[PDB]
């Protein structure tokens, strides 16, 4: 089925690949050369990960967890059942995330868009990538990679930050989180200063952006504008992916001691360093 | 205990939410059709809301949606197949015809307006106070398609004035009119504005407005319709 | 080499604006600031007007009495020596009374009484704004929205320095004012709490604040995509749908077999964000109060 507006816009052209070939939707979905593609890696890891399965033992969705070559493989490669699995998933993950970008890429030169959306999930895959490849890969070895299950990825998550530490005094990793909170103050301003005036005082008038322009002036003295708002949700989230990514890279690489201490370097400045008093002092 | 029905009563609220937040989202493009305009047979498991009222402010009335959605015109695109879900090929010319990634909506033909009543987009050469405060002005420079050709003079530029921000280049062609090119669409260079977008010979075909000192909804999407699609249907007279 | 629309190529600049009048008192209003060609290429380059009524001055006023007194406090650890002060500027700490003086205001003033002197100006700093939120919508006619919205955030902070220290029976369990303390507070609450990742409420609370950034990417991303339709004029095409409000739609159709509305989005939108700090709030009042160790009640469910 279509929406109502839609048929217009259901015209050939604009695919990277096979010409005519793919040119088609089912249901609602745009299918190009990439929609095969997408549905190929993940049939295939969807697959691959539900044989990692039986070989563990069980079924259960909150158990299922497929483990990394363990440390000892360096970056080659391991036997299937000892993280060969987890490679041959990682491969498959990669081509249907760069896959489901390279499709978006498709939709919008059907609809004759700017290609800000897959550039936008482009940071999302490189911070996966960071994860399972480029942090491991400097690290020299598969095995400081995240495992894949529900609750063991989140094991993973605190197992690799206490080897730090109290992860918290990551810099990079608190100017992330600076932009993952103030992505969310932003996104609840933006939703409710739009929703704010189109949905008025009961019986009123739509109102209209200056009315948003004057709103956030008497507030705050300042409206970054409409514009600019969706430049800066944009803006503050790609930041708060690059920034985790950022302050992971880093880590177990040019940093491997403990982020707390690395703050020393500020307090050992000569010209405070042993002054009397304060903390430390 | 306290914490599992805390956390019981949560789902179901989130169940609630995703519910209202999903039907509220069928307020436009609802109900679904076939190919033909037909209501489909499947619309899906989410019943469309009770309609709601926007009460329009310079006196241009009310919206109710969801409400009877009609295109309000004709659509010259064929199928190509003998079956659901293929491509609609157009039947003239899709530039002309406004269709793909050409396409156009009907909207009121009547320009926006802020909220003092007085049309939103004006051109600058009669907004009073507004001049350019930085880059590069336009005003004067050659216009470039992407046949590398040059298509017009940049004679003005249409400002919001609420918003305080560049709307669209006014450009002058060989012939004295004027067409309205899109800010976003166009590339301000040190001695040339550049349009990937048009090759030198569709800038005539860019629909025309009625009056030169405002631009109506209607003719803002044909316009920025009309020039998108060149990316698609330029293609051919496109170069680098 | 096609624009982005992520920078402005030309900046114009007219009279200023003092914005929509309505009920709204225009003796509260300053004048306007100036103009910022920096934020310009990215927003708007106006600064001001501001409104500046009562309750706004009483939340000023207060917000900076609460700043000023963990300022003084930090001198004071500082023993008033510039040099000292910057030095150690992220390792000061204006914490709250020990736990033997409860919820007693008694505690002496450099061990609990400043903490609770400078959380009193930040209630009434906050609440006052809050109100102020409401207020400045109110004269305009609109909705309530933004207030709601902030409400969720307040309830999270609510949470942290009042509502769980008092129904814990002591303000020992609020937050310390400090750049290094607040951290080490909330590494702290985590490891007593048992396994951070197995309170639902603060998975939840994750799950959101990733999703608000994926949100407000996908949203942020997909009005520049059709900024060349008019896109962003979003009041206009929630009341006249347009083919930016269209091909919007369809590219998330096309995507992921579903879409939303010009309109809807921004539902969508305050939601994501609202929910973050609505389920953490609900996650960390239960801790201790009523769950003593989430992995211990993820093995039973109670
Ligand atoms: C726990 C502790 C609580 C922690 C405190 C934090 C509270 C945070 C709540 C923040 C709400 C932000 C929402 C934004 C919003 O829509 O506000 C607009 C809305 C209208 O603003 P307006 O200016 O008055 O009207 C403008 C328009 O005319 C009309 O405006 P409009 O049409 O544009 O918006 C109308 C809107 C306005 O929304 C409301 O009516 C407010 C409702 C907020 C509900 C809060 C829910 C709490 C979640 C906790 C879950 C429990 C776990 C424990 O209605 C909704 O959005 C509906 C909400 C969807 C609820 C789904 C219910 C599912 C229930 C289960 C059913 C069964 C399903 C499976 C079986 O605001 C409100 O309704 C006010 C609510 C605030 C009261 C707080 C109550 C708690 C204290
Ligand atoms: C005890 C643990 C440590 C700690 C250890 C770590 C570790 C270890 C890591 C972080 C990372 C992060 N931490 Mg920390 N962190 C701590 C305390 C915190 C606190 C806090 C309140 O204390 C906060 C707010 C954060 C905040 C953050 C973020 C900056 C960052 C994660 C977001 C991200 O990378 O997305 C980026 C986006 C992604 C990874 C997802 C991309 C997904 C892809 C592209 C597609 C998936 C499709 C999928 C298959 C679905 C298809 C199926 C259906 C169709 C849907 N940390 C404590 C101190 N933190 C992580 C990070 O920085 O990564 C770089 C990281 O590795
Ligand atoms: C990014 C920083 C750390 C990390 C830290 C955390 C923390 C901390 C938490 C999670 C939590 C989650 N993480 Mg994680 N997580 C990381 C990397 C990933 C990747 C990845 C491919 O890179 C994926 C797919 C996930 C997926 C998930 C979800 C299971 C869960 C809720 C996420 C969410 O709302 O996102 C926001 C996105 C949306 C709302 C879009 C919806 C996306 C859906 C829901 C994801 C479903 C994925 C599915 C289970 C994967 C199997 C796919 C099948 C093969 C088809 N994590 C890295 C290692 N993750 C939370 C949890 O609840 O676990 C119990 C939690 O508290
Ligand atoms: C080592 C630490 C523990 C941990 C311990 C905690 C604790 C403890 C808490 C969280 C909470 C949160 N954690 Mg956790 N968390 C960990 C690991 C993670 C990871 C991860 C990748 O591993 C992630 C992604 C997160 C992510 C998150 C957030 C979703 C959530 C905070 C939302 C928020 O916006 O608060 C920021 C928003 C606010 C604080 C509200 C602000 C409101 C007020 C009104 C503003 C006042 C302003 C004032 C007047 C000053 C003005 C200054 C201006 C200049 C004017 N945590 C580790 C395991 N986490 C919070 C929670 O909800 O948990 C359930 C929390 O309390
Ligand atoms: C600034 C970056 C933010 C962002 C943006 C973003 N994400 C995006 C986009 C954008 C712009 C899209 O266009 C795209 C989207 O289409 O959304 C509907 C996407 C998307 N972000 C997604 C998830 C996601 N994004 C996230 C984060 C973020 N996305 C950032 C915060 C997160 C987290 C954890 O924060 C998640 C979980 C998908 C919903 C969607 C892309 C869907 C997709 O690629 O389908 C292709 C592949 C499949 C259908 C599945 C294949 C999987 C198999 C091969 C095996 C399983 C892999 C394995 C890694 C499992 C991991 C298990 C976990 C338990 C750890
Ligand atoms: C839905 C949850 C998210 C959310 C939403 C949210 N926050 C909100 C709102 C909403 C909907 C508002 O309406 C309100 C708003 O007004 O923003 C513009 C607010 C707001 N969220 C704020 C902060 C905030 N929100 C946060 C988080 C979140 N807010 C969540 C992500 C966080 C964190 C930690 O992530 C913070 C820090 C404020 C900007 C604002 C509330 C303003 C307020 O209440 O302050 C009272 C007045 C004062 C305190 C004046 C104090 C002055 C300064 C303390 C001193 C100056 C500091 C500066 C460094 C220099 C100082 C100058 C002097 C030396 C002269
Ligand atoms: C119809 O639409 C709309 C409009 O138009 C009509 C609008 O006007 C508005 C109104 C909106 C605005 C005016 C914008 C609001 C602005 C923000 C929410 C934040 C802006 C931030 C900047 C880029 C920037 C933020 C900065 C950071 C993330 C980095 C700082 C981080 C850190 C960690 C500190 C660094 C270092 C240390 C060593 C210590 C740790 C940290 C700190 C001390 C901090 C809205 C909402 C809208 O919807
Ligand atoms: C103003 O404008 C806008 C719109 O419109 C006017 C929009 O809609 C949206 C989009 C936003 C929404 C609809 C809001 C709701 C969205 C979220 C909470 C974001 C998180 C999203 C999800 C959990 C959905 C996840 C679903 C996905 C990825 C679909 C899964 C894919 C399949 C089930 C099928 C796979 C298809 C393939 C492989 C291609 C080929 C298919 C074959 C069968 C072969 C935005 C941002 C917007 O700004
Ligand atoms: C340069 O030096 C001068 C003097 C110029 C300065 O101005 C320097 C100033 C500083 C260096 C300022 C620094 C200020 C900070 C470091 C503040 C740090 C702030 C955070 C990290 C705070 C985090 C969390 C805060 C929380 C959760 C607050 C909770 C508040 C409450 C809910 C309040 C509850 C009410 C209380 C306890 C009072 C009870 C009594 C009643 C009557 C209501
Ligand atoms: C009554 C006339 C006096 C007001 C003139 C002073 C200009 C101040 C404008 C405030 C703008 C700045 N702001 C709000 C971003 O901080
Ligand atoms: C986390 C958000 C989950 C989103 C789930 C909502 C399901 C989308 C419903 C679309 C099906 C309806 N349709 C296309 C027939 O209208
Ligand atoms: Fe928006």
């Amino acid at each position: 089925a279509l929406l109502s507006f839609e048929r217009k816009y259901r015209v050939p052209g604009g695919t990277l690949v096979g010409g005519n070939l793919f040119d088609f939707w089912v249901g609602p979905f745009y299918v190009g050369f990439f929609g095969v593609a997408t549905f190929f890696f993940a049939a295939l890891g969807i697959i691959l990960i539900a044989w990692s399965a039986v070989l563990q033992g069980t079924w259960n969705p909150q158990l299922i967890s497929v483990y990394p070559p363990a440390l000892e493989y360096g970056l080659g490669g391991a036997p299937l059942a000892k993280g060969g699995l987890w490679q041959i998933i990682t491969i498959c993950a990669t081509g249907a995330f760069v896959s489901w970008a390279l499709r978006e890429v498709e939709i919008c030169r059907k609809l004759g868009i700017g290609y800000h959306i897959p550039f936008a999930f482009a940071f999302a895959i490189l911070a996966y990538l960071t994860l399972v490849l480029f942090r491991p890969v400097m690290m020299g070895a598969w095995g400081y990679a995240f495992p894949y299950g529900i609750w063991t990825h989140l094991d993973w998550v605190s197992n690799t930050g206490y080897t730090y530490g109290n992860f918290h005094y990551n810099p990079a990793h608190m100017i992330a989180i600076s932009f993952f909170f103030t992505n969310a103050l932003a996104l609840a301003l933006h939703g409710a200063l739009v929703l704010s005036a189109a949905n008025p005082e009961k019986g009123k008038e739509m109102r209209t952006p200056d009315h948003e322009d004057t709103f956030f002036r008497d507030l705050v003295g300042y409206s970054i504008g409409t514009l600019g708002i969706h430049r800066l949700g944009l803006l503050l989230s790609l930041s708060a992916v690059f920034f985790s990514a950022l302050c992971m890279i880093i880590t177990g690489t040019i940093w491997f001691d403990q982020w707390v201490d690395w703050w020393q370097w500020w307090v050992k400045l000569p010209w405070w360093a042993n002054i009397p008093g304060g903390i430390n002092g | 205990d306290l914490a599992s029905l805390a956390i019981y009563s949560f789902w179901i609220f989130l169940a609630g939410l995703i519910y209202y937040l999903q039907t509220e989202n069928m307020r436009e493009g609802y109900p679904l059709e076939n190919e033909d305009g037909t209501p489909a047979a499947n619309q899906g498991p989410f019943p469309l809301p009770k309609p709601k009222t926007f009460i329009l402010p310079h006196g241009r009335g009310t919206l109710t949606v969801p409400g009877p959605e009609s295109e309000d015109r004709p659509i010259a695109l064929a199928r190509t197949a003998v079956s659901e879900g293929f491509p609609h090929a157009p039947t003239g010319d899709p530039m002309k015809d406004g269709v793909g990634p050409a396409s156009w909506v009907a909207r009121r033909d009547l320009p926006e307006l802020d909220g003092h009543g007085h049309n939103k987009i004006k051109p600058m050469k009669a907004a009073a106070g507004f001049h350019v405060s930085a880059g590069k002005n336009p005003i004067g420079l050659p216009v470039r398609g992407c046949d590398l050709e040059i298509a017009g003079k940049v004679v003005d530029i249409w400002v919001d004035i609420p918003e305080q921000m560049a709307r669209f280049l006014e450009v002058e062609l060989k012939d004295g009119s004027t067409r309205l090119l899109p800010m976003q669409m166009v590339k301000v260079q040190s001695n040339r504005v550049h349009v990937n977008a048009l090759s030198s010979d569709l800038f005539a075909g860019i629909p025309t407005i009625k009056s030169p000192t405002e631009v109506t909804l209607l003719e803002e999407d044909k316009i920025c319709g009309y020039v998108a699609g060149g990316l698609m249907y330029a293609a051919p007279k496109r170069k680098s | 080499a096609e624009y982005q629309n992520i920078f402005s190529q030309v900046q114009v600049r007219g009279p200023a604006d003092l914005g929509m009048t309505e009920d709204v008192n225009l003796a509260n209003r300053s004048g306007v600031g100036p103009f910022s060609t920096l934020l310009g290429w990215f927003g708007n380059a106006q600064l001001g007007p501001i409104y500046l009524g009562s309750l706004g001055v009483l939340s000023l006023f207060s917000g900076l009495m609460w700043f000023f007194t963990i300022g003084i406090w930090f001198w004071y650890q500082a023993g008033w020596n510039p040099a000292v002060f910057l030095r150690d500027l992220f390792f000061f700490s204006l914490e709250p009374p020990a736990p033997e003086y409860g919820l007693s205001f008694a505690a002496p003033l450099k061990e609990g009484g400043l903490w609770l002197i400078a959380s009193f100006f930040m209630f009434v700093a906050v609440w006052s704004w809050w109100g102020r939120t409401y207020l400045r919508a109110q004269a305009l006619g609109m909705g309530k929205h933004t207030a709601w919205a902030f409400l969720s955030a307040i309830w999270l902070w609510m949470v942290l320095g009042f509502i769980r220290p008092i129904l814990m029976g002591s303000w020992s369990e609020a937050v310390p004012y400090g750049i290094f303390s607040h951290l080490d507070w909330t590494n702290n609450f985590s490891l007593v709490h048992g396994n951070l990742r197995y309170n639902p409420f603060h998975d939840l609370s994750i799950a959101f604040l990733y999703g608000s950034a994926l949100l407000f990417a996908m949203h942020g991303a997909t009005i520049l995509a059709v900024s060349r339709f008019g896109g962003e004029r979003e009041l206009e095409q929630i009341a006249d749908r347009g083919t930016a409000a269209e091909r919007a739609a369809l590219f998330w159709r096309w995507t992921m077999g579903f879409n939303a509305t010009m309109e809807g989005i921004h539902r969508w939108a305050i939601w994501m964000a609202v929910l973050v700090t609505l389920t953490g709030g609900i996650g960390i009042l239960l801790s201790g109060t009523v769950v003593d160790n989430w992995y211990v009640w993820g093995q039973n469910h109670g």
